[PDB]
């Protein structure tokens, strides 16, 4: 009778992902997600193979595809209506 | 309750009138401000998709540049088709988003755009402006092509300037994407030559700039047997709209190669004063009509032009571009906006305070000699003719004009200058700026005023356009004076709609 | 039981109601900086229309104010209950009475 | 039903409106408790009827239409009256018992 119906519950949590053969740790109390590479990767092109969230949570990054991470990259994790950002960004080691 | 009607008609006392939101003829969304155009056809749907950036008043300070797109049959009527490009994150290259251009490929039948991401307070070896792509299945939804990273510095070029990416395909089935960069401290628009859009080889320098100078938004095109390339200079001094002519390709290349100075015309390539900012051209194959923004006004005051350079933003102004026989090229009205006037209105004097008389229609002023008529609406259209006794006469319009008006903002167009001057009037006597064209031989002039709400646009014999933003215009009385030579005026005419 | 229940706006409600006064002021909704993302655009008039908005889940950086609607009066109110028992012996009498 | 009216009240009293009037007129005369405000005959819908409508401040589409009292046509202070009145035109009341 009050309830507007927008599926507030939208778990948007992020599990872990890998880009190519790297895992990233993430940080939830700033929403970060950090990957280092050895200090000799090509950082331009990286293709992004898997991504766990939760259940019904949609990301904008796809899987599959590659990306430039020489900058920090937002991304945008939608469960039913309900939206959450991080920053992936990639080290090179020093 | 029962509302009150005032009688416009019948008082020529200034009143404090106030701007919509919105705007109808040109075009201003109802939240946020226009900001450089992004003309474009779709050889689909046979129309104009112009895209543009949104701008606010409180702009955010890391990422401000969201862009919306403007789908319009002709330069009347417009639509918004709602966000297209979202603004980049805070860390991302694409924070801040640059002038561009857009392709439609039917060998894929994707809409390609390209567009000039510039990165919030950028590091020394980071690159300030970096020009990125995004892809389109209908001219709906918009993905970035995250692979494509095109840098000024691999080339040679300055990192931190490198802005409006051109593209334009040629007859061979190429294309062509020039960038108004530069190189070594000199000013240079690149080109680099594609054939599928991924793949971009730098084809040396396409031009070099004009006294180390600097040019927004460049555009380069064919009207029938001449090459035109139309830029928005970005000198403060200048912050106007020139254009250069030629033949050919290759002649419009070597034109002004080495600081040449081929000017098209006597009057340096000039379109517009000020008032008319990144003009860019899109043809429909019948017609070619220009889109730039007029801006603002700090405190909504016609007197405050802005020092060094004016406010950013503002409304969306279309012109039809003309070509004559000789190669030059003068803004026209657009037909759909002539056409839309439907309603007349009959005209007055209220004030006759110099020493002009009164013959019918026609009207004979001489020194210090001013008319005012009636009050205007939101949309008006006022034409005349106006024959002067020789050609170094100052007549002029002034709006914002009644009996207890301090001060009215003026037009004069002075014949022995050979150009028209936008002035503050009354009591300040101040002079904001002007812009030149040529004087007809026969005396002769056809003016015929546009005003939109707050925007105004006046051609003269097919020949001068002056864009200006009067605030308060509407719902005042507006005069003709002169103040040195005799004029006669005639065919007065004011349509509203 | 509770029948003056005041109408106020849920979380969907009081988003839209947020987004048509910025939209009526000029100003941009996304800059309302109370977690909310508003997808909206123009119609053929140039009115602007609102098609679907997003909310943040948590309301505060720490991950400790998750989003929901709640209903304010409904949890503050109940059914309320009401006992009363009486028991009066009266004994009157021309010589004397007592109750 | 009943009639209620202030006949005397020291001047200053009158004038902070404490027992009515909010400070801007006297109560006296009038019944306890009346306020004295604007009134708004209804709300603007167009440009054209803010023009025609007397000058305010803050004064736009969408936005309260205050009606002018003394047609100087100017909104101020001075176009305020009496449209408070605490007290019921009657007060009325039914008691039906079958047995
Ligand atoms: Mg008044």
């Amino acid at each position: 009778d009050f309830k507007s119906g927008l599926r507030l519950d939208g778990d948007v949590w992020v599990n872990s992902i890998r880009l190519d053969e790297y895992a990233g740790t993430v940080d939830y109390q700033n929403k970060a997600i950090v990957v280092g590479v050895p200090y000799d990767y090509d950082i331009t092109r990286m293709v992004v193979t898997e991504m766990n969230l939760s259940e019904g949570a949609k990301a904008s990054i796809a899987i599959g595809e590659t990306i430039d991470f020489s900058l920090p990259v937002s991304l945008t994790v939608k469960n039913g209506d309900v939206q959450m950002s991080y920053t992936i960004t990639v080290k090179r080691d020093e | 309750p029962i509302l009150t009607q005032k009688n416009w008609d019948g008082t020529a006392t200034y009143f404090q009138s106030s701007d919509e939101h919105g705007f109808s003829m040109y075009y201003k969304p109802q939240v946020g401000f226009v900001g450089d155009p992004m003309p474009f056809y779709d050889p689909v749907a046979k129309d104009f998709k112009v895209m543009y950036l949104q701008d606010y008043r409180p702009n955010p300070e890391a990422t401000y540049h969201p862009i919306f797109g403007v789908a319009t049959k002709d330069g009347a009527t417009y639509e918004s088709l709602g966000e297209l490009i979202s603004c980049g994150g805070r860390d991302e290259q694409d924070a801040a988003i640059g002038t561009g251009g857009t392709i439609y490929n039917p060998a894929d039948k994707l809409y390609y755009t390209f567009y000039t991401g510039n990165k919030f307070k950028p590091s020394s070896d980071q690159n300030a402006q970096v020009v990125m792509v995004a892809t389109s299945p209908d001219f709906k939804t918009w993905t970035k092509n995250r692979t494509f990273y095109l840098k000024g510095d691999t080339y040679g070029y300055d990192k931190n300037d490198f802005r409006d990416p051109f593209l334009f395909q040629t007859e061979d089935g190429v294309y062509h994407m020039l960038i108004a960069t530069r190189k070594n401290g000199k000013g240079h628009i690149a080109e680099f030559t594609s054939a599928d859009l991924k793949e971009w080889e730098s084809a040396g320098t396409f031009m070099t700039m004009m006294w180390d100078r600097f040019y927004e938004c460049p555009d380069v095109f064919k009207m029938g047997d001449w090459w035109y390339l139309i830029y928005s200079e970005q000198a403060s001094f200048m912050r106007k709209v020139q254009y250069f002519k030629g033949r050919t390709l290759e002649d419009l290349k070597a034109t002004t190669a080495n600081d040449a100075g081929i000017w098209p015309d006597n009057r340096e390539g000039m379109l517009d004063s000020r008032a008319f900012y990144a003009g860019k051209t899109a043809s429909d194959g019948t017609n070619r009509y220009i889109w730039g923004w007029c801006p603002t006004r700090a405190g909504n005051d016609n007197g405050n032009v802005g020092d060094v350079e004016p406010e950013w933003a503002g409304n969306l102004v279309a012109q039809r571009l003309i070509q004559h026989e000789d190669g030059t090229l003068t803004l026209g009205v657009p037909d759909a906006i002539d056409r839309k006037y439907t309603s007349a209105q009959e005209v007055k004097v209220m004030a006759k305070d110099g020493n002009m008389i009164e013959s019918g229609k026609t009207y004979t002023l001489g020194e210090g000699a001013s008319v005012i008529f009636n009050r205007l609406k939101v949309h008006n259209k006022i034409s005349f003719t106006v024959k002067t006794a020789s050609n170094t006469d100052r007549f002029g319009i002034s709006f914002v004009r009644g009996t207890d008006s301090a001060s009215w903002y003026s037009i004069h167009v002075n014949a022995d200058e050979g150009k028209a001057n936008f002035e503050k009037d009354g009591d300040d006597a101040k002079y904001l700026f002007d812009n030149k064209f040529n004087i007809p031989a026969d005396n002769e002039y056809r003016v015929t005023i546009y005003s939109d709400q707050s925007v105004c646009v006046t051609y003269i014999n097919d020949q001068l356009s002056f864009t200006n933003r009067i605030y308060q215009m509407q719902k005042n009385p507006w005069s003709l004076c002169c103040y040195k030579g005799e004029i006669t005026v005639s065919d007065v005419q004011v349509s509203t709609y | 039981m509770y029948q003056s229940k005041m109408n106020v706006l849920n979380t969907e409600q009081y988003g839209r109601a947020m987004w048509q006064a910025y939209v009526n002021d000029g100003e941009n909704p996304n800059g309302n900086a109370l977690g909310y993302a508003y997808n909206w655009g123009y119609n053929a008039d140039g009115n602007p229309v609102l098609y679907g908005m997003t909310l943040s889940k948590y309301l505060d950086s720490k991950n400790t104010m998750p989003v929901a609607d709640t209903d304010w009066f409904d949890e503050i109110t109940r059914t309320g209950v009401i006992q009363q028992y009486n028991l009066s012996v009266s004994n009157g009498s021309e010589k004397g009475s007592s109750f | 039903t009943y009639r209620n009216e202030i006949l005397e009240l020291p001047e200053t009293v009158a004038a902070n409106g404490k027992f009515g009037g909010n400070g801007v007129k006297s109560v006296v005369g009038h019944t306890y408790g009346a306020q004295v405000g604007y009134i708004a005959d209804g709300i603007f819908k167009s440009q054209d009827e803010v023009d025609n409508h007397a000058t305010q401040e803050g004064a736009a589409v969408g936005r309260i239409r205050y009606r002018d009292i003394d047609h100087n046509g100017v909104i101020d202070e001075r176009d305020q009256n009496w449209i408070y009145d605490p007290t019921p035109s009657f007060s009325y009341g039914l008691n039906i018992y079958l047995e």
